[PDB]
RNA sequence: CGCGA
């Protein structure tokens, strides 16, 4: 889970190589569906993905 | 924007602190088990136990002896009563010889999977014949289960560089029981605001008889040892009002006319004009009224002084209080008033009983006349939180009371064997003790560990069991959950009714909205807000009185007049006496302010203003004032002067408050919260952004972050807990609130930081939903044991 | 395949048997999720043989 | 993130012969004894509703 | 519990900088910005790794079983 | 139908008692029993197969 | 003493009973024994009006 | 009876009763000094640099002034009865609120200074822009 | 407007006190004013007298530890008053005869 | 998630208009005249009075309720799709409501316009007996902002106020979710066992 | 409806079509006139003087419930004059014991019908009061009189439909025009035919049709109503189910419950012997 | 009556 009450179970450990990598270079560590908001009305979770990376940065 | 502080971090983790620790307000969230549990052997009067035992008093048995004078010589007296009671710390002797003992610290007491137990003390005071013959001996009733970082606790006061030499964690906050190992406490409740007239309407009264209404005045008073006491009036359809109290997990049942010449002498002209007051024009009192009286008499002709009624009264109980032979229905009267009737006033509150009594019964006839709207025990309003601490001397004064009865018992039946007894004699009174079983230590400790309440009584307690729960330590966040958690008790769980799970307004700033557990829990288990505070001890009114007699309050021993036409002045239930509505507004408000200016003397902050201001059909109106024990207190800040007050939920209701200083309003706010953040649990602060997610789906994060695998503390090498979860490796959350580090969430790092991408990719990651890196994975990502 | 509580037949359906190596769950496709109403959240399900 | 409780290999079982309750000679609870997997009225009702009659019997 | 070995994601080899990062910010005072990218770190992924870290370890090593107070 | 024993300690469960309530054979053991050749276990979404 | 058809001895505050009641014309209290006259007044009024809670209506469910 | 501490009263003061004189019962804070006073309005006033703002039976010395009588003007020995009643007590003043200084137009979330170019693309430096 | 301050008495002279409304009392009803100086709150407790009746009666402690009372002789002609100190006295009524009337201690 | 500066524009301008909307009402349940300011005396003595009254009470909800309703449609109608930053398709957050992939426009709105009157029990929020619904809002309050009107979106964020309110309907949700369970099961059992 | 299957039930409705003929005001003043009128519902106030008592009645004015709730002052004068009393007396000396020119020959008739009415009056003009005096024994209690006439003045019955409370004409759904019934009586609406379509005559009560128009349409009426249901929430079910299921409450004839009850009937044991 | 849809 995050922090905003999103609760998924792992689907599978994926390999690296097919998980799509950034411009970067950076594979992501996780994968949530994009599809899986709109119902949870989670805003905080992208809010909290900006900010994550803008201190990370 | 808060910082990482990793310095600032890490010099703590190397050197911990050799002074204090450096997160207090995670100390001052577990301030209400410690501040009740302290509270049974501190304050200036001597502890709440030494008060408690106080109460028992006398066990009398006679041998019956006729001294050879049909004598009404009963023999020789017998007087059983305890002294003062004295706690232990916990102390290893090794083995027999008493050999010098050495303290003993929890860390053995968790390894050992015993309990953590401090010894109990009794100095005990057996007497011959009314003091002519008296035996001051000392007992031990067994161990004794101690709340860690409590006053007998060993590691209290411990610098954080002294736990860690002591083998606990760092910042160990304490605040519970090990037994046999395990960490149990006791989760607080949710009981009737005490020292309060309440007037409920509930069905439930008029199923209780014919001409039994729905309506009721119920008042749960609560003497200084603690124990409640609950005095019900119900209105009866046909004009009677009998009096209800409990005993012995029994009901009872008196003409209310009884007890008010029980209490004092007194003309029935004055108990009539000590209610209507100036309102004699009205008929429907009087209507309600006489009846009343009228109906006492011709019910009860052959009574013509209140001695006849205590008399009447002995003459009836006498078989319930089991009051020994000696003392006369005259005397048993006196006490039955003295152990049931409003308690909280005191043996001495006679007087003010009288009073008291004539204001709630003023009150339900205008609940009955419906003039005063009726009020929710659900409402948080009238609702206090009941501490671990003062229920756990509860039940250890039941089982000391019942200690004492089952010495006389080993007595009489030590009498009608007919053995040869010699009061005087000290090895006889050694006999009897050695054949009594004293171990109270054990039956405590077999409470904790069942947590199922036995008492002679229900201690005014609905439910039996469920009093005590495990401590979880899974990760940080569920262990401290624990300590902010109350709920209104499992009585109420299984209860068809919704609305007693209810959001109320009542609540803010105080009852967590955001943070309950979800399904059956759910609206039942709830969590204070992180700023709300307790109080745990009683708060000085001696000076109250002589600020409110000066502020123009009509003293209640002369000058008669009640009723809603005109506010009332209480003390914690004492009624001090009657000023207009319009005064008391200036009053409450002008106290208010005082209280928070500080300057004036024996009016603490802490102390509850609770001005109701008159109105239709509203609450009964009125001025209360609430310094006791178990309140709800808030901070805020006060808008006249710049300074932190403190506010309880019943004061709430009719303060207006602005949130943020933006909202304040002309002539409208006198107060403002500090921040809007102090509303919220913890955990509830700690979700990001909370504001932006779904209410429902944040309530779940609070019951997720209790779920997950955290680091659960650095003592698991010297810990024994059966089953265990650690993080391998947390990480500092970037996006974070800043109570983070105030709580000091630091030490115990409930997570990881991940980067993650939104995105619909995988295609497995569909339903539930969850794609992780294999490799990611595969460097140590979220590793768990 | 059942999945508790059973609210109608078609929440207990007969399913091919394919063996997925290296993962100890069961593992569905999608279009049963709607008849099962399962949620890929925390689910378990009874497999009868 | 959150890594939770719950994980898979707490929450599994199957084929229970071992238990065979002595009253009933049917199995038991799962839990870590080698028990088995109640079936149940709303369960039997699909059977004879869901079709798989012989089966399900 | 210890500083992680390797960048999740990046896969880089972040074990060492650690102590390092400990002393920039001590010795330098540095920003947490600086001397993350001082060390060479700049995929976000590499940098939260320390940037985030935490050394719980230390306050397990003030447990000792092996050693008197 | 059995006189109370000490007001409490509640009653051994009789034979009528083991049939009834709640279940309290029939449905229990009966119209629903545990089973052989089962397997409970939690979901996963494959969309491959 | 006597309000609203509450009689009250003013020695003793004893309720009275029934004025009538007494055969002889003087009431006597009975915790003070103060002994009043029968009637010194005709039972008096004491008028009694029903309240507005109840009953629904046209016009107060209008006014 | 009398209980412990009581010495009766021996001689009891003069009490000088008789358009008539006016009887006033009237309360006061205990703190007050009511030996040291002037006037009084007929509301509000000051006492001692404070300021402060405005049933029962009465009994009179017996002429052996050991005792006490009942008071009585009717000469029918009806109970005088009090005449009028000022209740003066403790009134305060109160801080006004000031709004401008509270009230407080809100303050923005600080803009974190000093942001440069934290990403690059690959094979660049932070110098080379 | 303003009232002018004749005499204050500073010690006993009258006394108020309460029964309910309408009590009354023969003219040959006395009182006896007990004194203590306890600290330095004066205790008043009053003891009436009549042939069958007795009016026992007492200042409260707590209410007089702040309250003072000052009852006064008001010359309306003039804007003169005479203050003074009196008590306020928490009263009951008992007739004697009623009053020591009492039941056994076990009725059998 | 983002309207585009002149869909915020619009929503504010449309929001600016449900201010009086809550005094309306008010006037309109209490037979009064329609202009009544906030503070008339004999307003909130019928609001004092409705309070008191439950059925009554229920009244003014439904009333007000309406209106504010329709406030919120005015500002989806107007905002959504017009106002949205990206548009459909290339909005994802549309197209999934749209496309009835996951979500709804609802979803969407909450989103994007704001959340609007917390409906409990088909009421409003419940209002402490004097007449607050809540300890910062003015007792017997005309505005639909204290009586749970919720002017937020997830998107900018929620007034504590609104959040509180908005907190309860979470709750009024997951217990209504728990109950459902255990009723409509207990009576399947009935017809089937009968029906077998 | 299916488990309990009770008879009476939480809002028992009559849907009443009537036809076009019968104009909205038409239909209100129907429904006003068939519906609900207690005694409270006009009574403006009531006062009670204190060995005897007075009591007052202040009412509404004549026109106005005359008009509102269609009500002649006459029979409101009889609903006073004969049964008002005898409930009024009753309860009176139940609790007693429990405790241990025009006017003036209708007065002097209403005083002979009873023990505790010595005086009468009545409003036979505008209406606007009834004030009578009623008298008791030297010596009685003082027993609330208020609270027993509150509790009789909305026992009172004006008029009534037997089981029929108060209409309340919604609007004319889906182009049909209808008056809603609380309560059901069928024979009571039959002789109304007049205005509205006996015919057309719905019920929400299951039992209460099948007491009248028998099984059949008492089915054809749940099916009906279980639709309701799941139109309401816009679910669907098809009415083969809920033919399934209404022609099996039926099969005895009667309105078989799902429950314990109606399962009785049922000629295998194991089923009954393990369902409850 | 605690944990999971
Ligand atoms: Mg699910």
């Amino acid at each position: 889970s995050s922090r905003h009450g999103q609760k998924g179970v792992c689907s599978r450990k994926w390999p690296t190589i097919d998980m799509p990598f950034s411009e970067t270079g950076i594979q992501p560590d996780i994968i949530i569906n994009p599809h899986a908001f709109p119902s949870r009305m989670t805003i905080g979770m992208f809010v909290e993905s900006l900010a994550g990376k803008a201190g990370a940065l | 924007t808060a910082d990482f502080r990793t310095l600032e971090r890490e010099s703590r983790f190397i050197n911990p602190p050799k002074d204090k620790s450096a997160f207090p307000l995670l100390q001052e969230a577990v301030q209400p088990h410690i501040g009740s549990f302290n509270a049974l052997t501190e304050g200036p009067d001597g502890g709440l136990l030494n008060l408690g035992v106080k109460d028992i008093g006398e066990k009398v048995i006679f041998d019956g002896k006729p001294l050879n004078s049909n004598s009404g010589y009963l023999g020789n007296k017998l007087s059983v009563s305890v002294e003062q009671v004295s706690i232990a710390k916990p102390m290893s002797n090794d083995g027999v010889s008493s050999a010098v003992e050495r303290k003993v610290y929890p860390s053995e007491s968790r390894q050992r999977l015993t309990s953590y137990r401090g010894k109990l003390l009794l100095k005990l005071k057996w007497s011959v014949n009314n003091g002519e013959e008296n035996l001051f001996e000392v007992r031990d009733c067994g161990g004794l289960p101690v709340m860690l970082q409590s006053n007998r606790c060993h590691l209290n006061k411990m610098s954080p560089y002294e736990l860690v030499q002591h083998k606990e964690e760092s910042d160990e906050i304490g605040g519970y029981f090990i037994v046999n190992g395990i960490e149990k406490l006791i989760r607080m409740l949710i009981v009737q605001r005490r020292n309060h007239p309440m007037a409920i309407i509930r069905p439930s009264f008029a199923n209780r008889g014919a001409s039994y209404s729905h309506y009721g005045i119920q008042i749960r008073s609560v003497r200084p040892d603690q124990t409640s006491q609950t005095n019900v009036l119900h209105y009866l359809n046909d004009g009677q009002v009998t009096f209800r109290f409990s005993w012995r997990k029994n009901e009872y049942l008196v003409p209310v006319v009884m007890i008010l010449k029980a209490l004092c002498h007194t003309s029935d002209r004055e108990i009539f004009d000590g209610i209507i007051g100036n309102d004699v024009k009205d008929s429907f009192l009087t209507d309600r009224l006489e009846l009343l009286l009228r109906g006492f008499k011709k019910r009860y002709p052959h009574l013509q002084n209140r001695t006849q009624v205590l008399q009447y009264l002995g003459d009836k109980f006498r078989v319930v209080f089991q009051a020994s032979p000696d003392q006369s229905d005259l005397e048993v009267g006196q006490e039955v008033l003295d152990r049931i009737v409003l308690v909280h006033l005191g043996k001495d509150g006679s007087q003010d009983k009288f009073r008291m009594l004539l204001f709630m019964i003023r009150k339900l006839y205008s609940l009955v006349a419906g003039e005063c709207s009726p009020d929710n025990p659900d409402a948080t309003q009238h609702q206090e939180v009941l501490l671990g601490g003062f229920l756990y001397g509860m039940i250890l004064k039941e089982k000391i009371d019942e200690y004492l009865q089952n010495i006389i018992a080993q007595v009489r039946m030590d009498i009608n064997r007919g053995m040869a007894i010699n009061f005087k004699d000290k090895r006889y009174m050694s006999r009897v003790l050695m054949r009594v079983n004293e171990n109270i230590g054990s039956k405590m400790q077999y409470f904790l560990s069942t947590g199922n309440l036995v008492s002679q009584s229900g201690l005014d307690l609905q439910q039996v069991s469920g009093y005590t729960v495990v401590a979880e330590k899974i990760n940080f966040y569920r262990f401290i959950s624990h300590f902010r958690m109350v709920h209104r008790g499992s009585f109420f769980a299984q209860l068809k009714t919704t609305t007693v799970r209810k959001l109320l307004p009542e609540s803010w700033g105080f009852l967590c909205p955001v943070h309950t557990p979800d399904g059956s829990p759910c609206g039942l288990l709830n969590h204070f807000a992180h700023k709300c505070r307790i109080s745990t001890q009683q708060s000085d009114v001696s000076r109250i009185p002589s600020i409110l007699y000066s502020l123009g309050v009509a003293p209640a021993s002369h000058t008669f007049a009640a009723g809603p036409s005109l506010c009332c002045v209480q003390i914690d239930g004492k009624i001090i006496g009657w000023v207009s509505h319009e005064q008391g507004k200036i009053i409450a408000d002008t106290l208010r302010y005082w209280k928070v200016e500080g300057k004036t003397p024996g009016l603490p902050i802490d102390l509850e203003i609770g001005y109701v201001p008159p109105s239709t059909r509203g609450q009964y109106p009125g001025l209360y004032l609430f310094g006791g024990h178990s309140r709800m207190l808030r901070p805020v800040r006060y808008l006249p002067l710049d300074k932190e007050d403190i506010v309880g939920p019943f004061e709430q209701v009719y303060m207006n408050i602005a949130v943020t200083p933006q909202e304040i309003q002309n002539n409208v706010h006198t107060h403002v919260e500090f921040t809007p953040t102090n509303i919220l649990s913890i955990l509830a602060n700690l979700t990001p952004f909370s504001d932006f997610n779904q209410s429902p789906r944040n309530m779940y994060q609070c019951q997720m972050g209790k779920q997950t695998m955290g680091t659960p503390g650095v003592a698991l090498c010297h810990r024994s807990d059966n089953k265990l979860y650690r993080l391998q490796t947390g990480q500092t959350p970037i996006v974070k609130a800043n109570l983070y580090d105030d709580y000091g969430m630091d030490n115990f790092p409930n997570g990881f930081n991940a980067v993650v991408a939104v995105i619909s990719y995988t295609g497995y990651d569909m339903d539930d939903a969850m794609i992780i890196n294999k490799s990611a994975d595969e460097r140590g990502f979220g590793y768990g044991t | 395949m059942n999945r508790q509580p059973t609210l109608h037949k078609a929440s207990m359906m007969g399913h091919k048997v394919r063996v997925l190596p290296n993962e100890k769950t069961l593992r569905l496709h999608y279009a049963n999720t709607g008849a099962y109403n399962a949620d890929f959240d925390g689910d378990e399900m009874n497999m009868h043989f | 993130y959150q890594r939770l409780r719950h994980m898979v290999n707490d929450k599994f079982q199957v084929r229970s012969t071992g238990p065979v309750n002595s009253l009933t000679m049917q199995p038991v609870k799962g839990r870590k004894r080698h028990g088995g997997i109640r079936v149940g009225e709303m369960e039997r009702d699909a059977l004879i509703g869901h079709g798989t009659s012989f089966l399900l019997q | 519990m210890i500083v992680p070995v390797r960048c999740f994601s990046c896969g880089k080899v972040v074990g060492d900088k650690w102590e390092s990062y400990l002393n920039l910010l001590q010795e330098d005072e540095l920003d947490e910005g600086t001397a993350l990218s001082r060390l060479g770190l700049k995929r976000y992924c590499c940098r939260r790794m320390i940037l985030t870290h935490v050394d719980l370890i230390e306050k397990f090593l003030r447990y000792n079983p092996l050693e008197k107070r | 139908k059995a006189q109370g024993r000490t007001s409490g300690k509640v009653p051994i469960p009789g034979v009528k008692q083991a049939l009834e309530k709640k279940e309290g054979l029939f449905r229990k053991h009966m119209m629903g029993k545990r089973v052989n050749y089962a397997a409970r276990s939690v979901i996963s979404p494959d969309p491959n197969i | 003493s006597v309000v609203g058809s509450l009689i009250f001895c003013l020695d003793c505050g004893d309720l009275l009973e029934n004025p009538n009641a007494v055969l002889g014309s003087n009431v006597e209290c009975s915790q003070c024994k103060a002994i009043y006259p029968k009637s010194q007044f005709s039972n008096l009024k004491v008028v009694t009006t029903t309240a507005d809670d109840a009953f629904p209506s046209s016009l107060r469910a209008k006014k | 009876s009398i209980p412990d501490g009581f010495k009766k009263c021996k001689h009891l003061k003069n009490f000088p009763l008789n358009k008539q004189q006016q009887v006033w019962l009237i309360k006061f804070p205990s703190n007050v000094d009511i030996s040291k006073l002037k006037s009084l309005p007929v509301t509000t006033m000051t006492i001692d640099k404070h300021d402060y703002k405005i049933n029962m039976t009465l009994l009179v010395p017996s002429e052996s002034k050991e005792s006490l009588k009942i008071a009585s003007t009717a000469k029918d020995n009806a109970p005088l009865q009090f005449d009028k009643v000022f209740s003066v007590s403790e009134t305060a003043k109160i801080p006004a609120i000031d709004y401008s200084k509270v009230r407080v137009p809100r303050k923005d979330v600080p803009k974190v200074e000093g942001l440069k170019l934290e990403h690059f693309a690959t094979g660049y430096d932070a110098e080379d822009f | 407007s303003e009232i002018e301050i004749e005499s204050v008495q500073d010690q006993p002279s009258v006394a108020v006190g309460s029964f309910f409304k309408g009590f009354r009392a023969p003219s040959d009803t006395t009182f006896d004013l007990y004194k203590k100086k306890k600290s330095e709150k004066d205790e008043f407790v009053l003891h009436g007298e009549n042939e069958r009746l007795e009016y026992e009666g007492y200042t409260d402690s707590s209410s007089q530890a702040s309250n003072q009372y000052v009852v006064g002789l008001f010359n309306p002609e003039k804007k003169s008053i005479q203050l003074y100190k009196a008590p306020v006295l928490v009263s009951k009524v008992v007739s004697k005869s009623s009053k020591n009337l009492r039941g056994p201690k076990i009725k059998s | 998630l983002r309207l585009t500066a002149e869909g915020n524009k619009w929503r504010t301008d449309i929001l600016k208009t449900s201010v009086d909307t809550g005094r309306e009402a008010a006037a309109e349940v209490t037979n009064l005249d329609k202009d009544t300011p906030a503070d008339d005396p004999e307003l909130l003595k019928r609001l004092q009075e409705i309070l008191r009254d439950n059925n009554k009470s229920g009244i003014l909800d439904a009333v007000t309720s309406s209106k504010v309703n329709a406030i919120t449609s005015q500002v989806v109608s107007k905002c959504v799709p017009d106002g949205t930053m990206k548009k459909f398709p290339c909005n994802s957050m549309q197209a999934m409501a749209l496309s009835g992939a996951k979500g709804s426009n609802v979803n969407v709105s909450q989103i994007m316009c704001l959340l609007g009157q917390q409906a409990l029990e088909g009421r409003r929020v419940p209002v402490m007996v004097s007449g607050k619904t809540l300890p910062s809002f003015k007792p017997y309050e005309t505005d639909a902002m204290a009586g749970g009107y919720v002017k937020g979106r997830f998107y900018s964020g929620i007034k504590p106020q609104e959040y509180y309110f908005h907190c309860m309907a979470g709750r009024e949700g997951l217990i209504d979710t728990a109950v459902k369970t255990s009723r409509s099961g207990y009576l399947q059992r009935c017809l089937t066992k009968q029906l077998e | 409806i299916v488990m309990t299957a009770s008879a009476a039930i939480k809002t028992p409705q009559m849907t009443l079509p009537i036809w076009n003929d019968v104009s909205d005001e038409q239909a209100d003043t129907f429904c006003k006139s068939i519906s609900k009128v207690l005694l409270s519902e006009v009574i403006d106030k009531v006062i009670v003087t204190e060995r005897s008592y007075v009591i007052h009645m202040r009412f509404f004015d004549n026109n106005e419930y005359s008009e509102e709730y269609d009500v002649s002052k006459e029979e409101l004068q009889n609903v006073i004059s004969n049964q008002f009393i005898h409930l009024l007396e009753a309860a009176i000396v139940k609790e007693i014991k429990k405790q241990k020119k025009v006017q003036r020959d209708r007065q002097s008739a209403i005083i002979s019908h009873h023990r505790f009415i010595t005086k009468y009056n009545f409003d036979d003009e505008s209406g606007k009061w009834c004030e009578f005096k009623l008298e008791l024994a030297a010596d009685t209690e003082k027993l609330l009189m208020v609270n027993i006439v509150e509790e009789i003045c909305r026992k009172s019955i004006i008029r009534q439909i037997p089981h029929i409370d108060r209409c309340v004409h919604p609007e004319p759904e889906n182009g049909k025009r209808v008056l809603v019934t609380e309560g059901v009586n069928f024979q009571a609406m039959w002789d109304q035919e007049a205005f509205i379509d006996v015919d057309g005559i719905t019920s929400n009560d299951v039992a209460a049709v099948l007491k009248t128009y028998g099984v059949e349409a008492a089915r054809n009426t749940i099916v009906n109503e279980i639709n309701n249901v799941f139109s309401r929430y816009a679910i669907s079910v098809s009415f083969r189910h809920l033919d399934l299921i209404a022609d099996m409450m039926t099969r005895q004839g009667t309105y078989l419950a799902f429950n314990r009850q109606g399962m009785e009937t049922s000629t295998s044991s194991f089923m009954k012997m393990s369902y409850e």
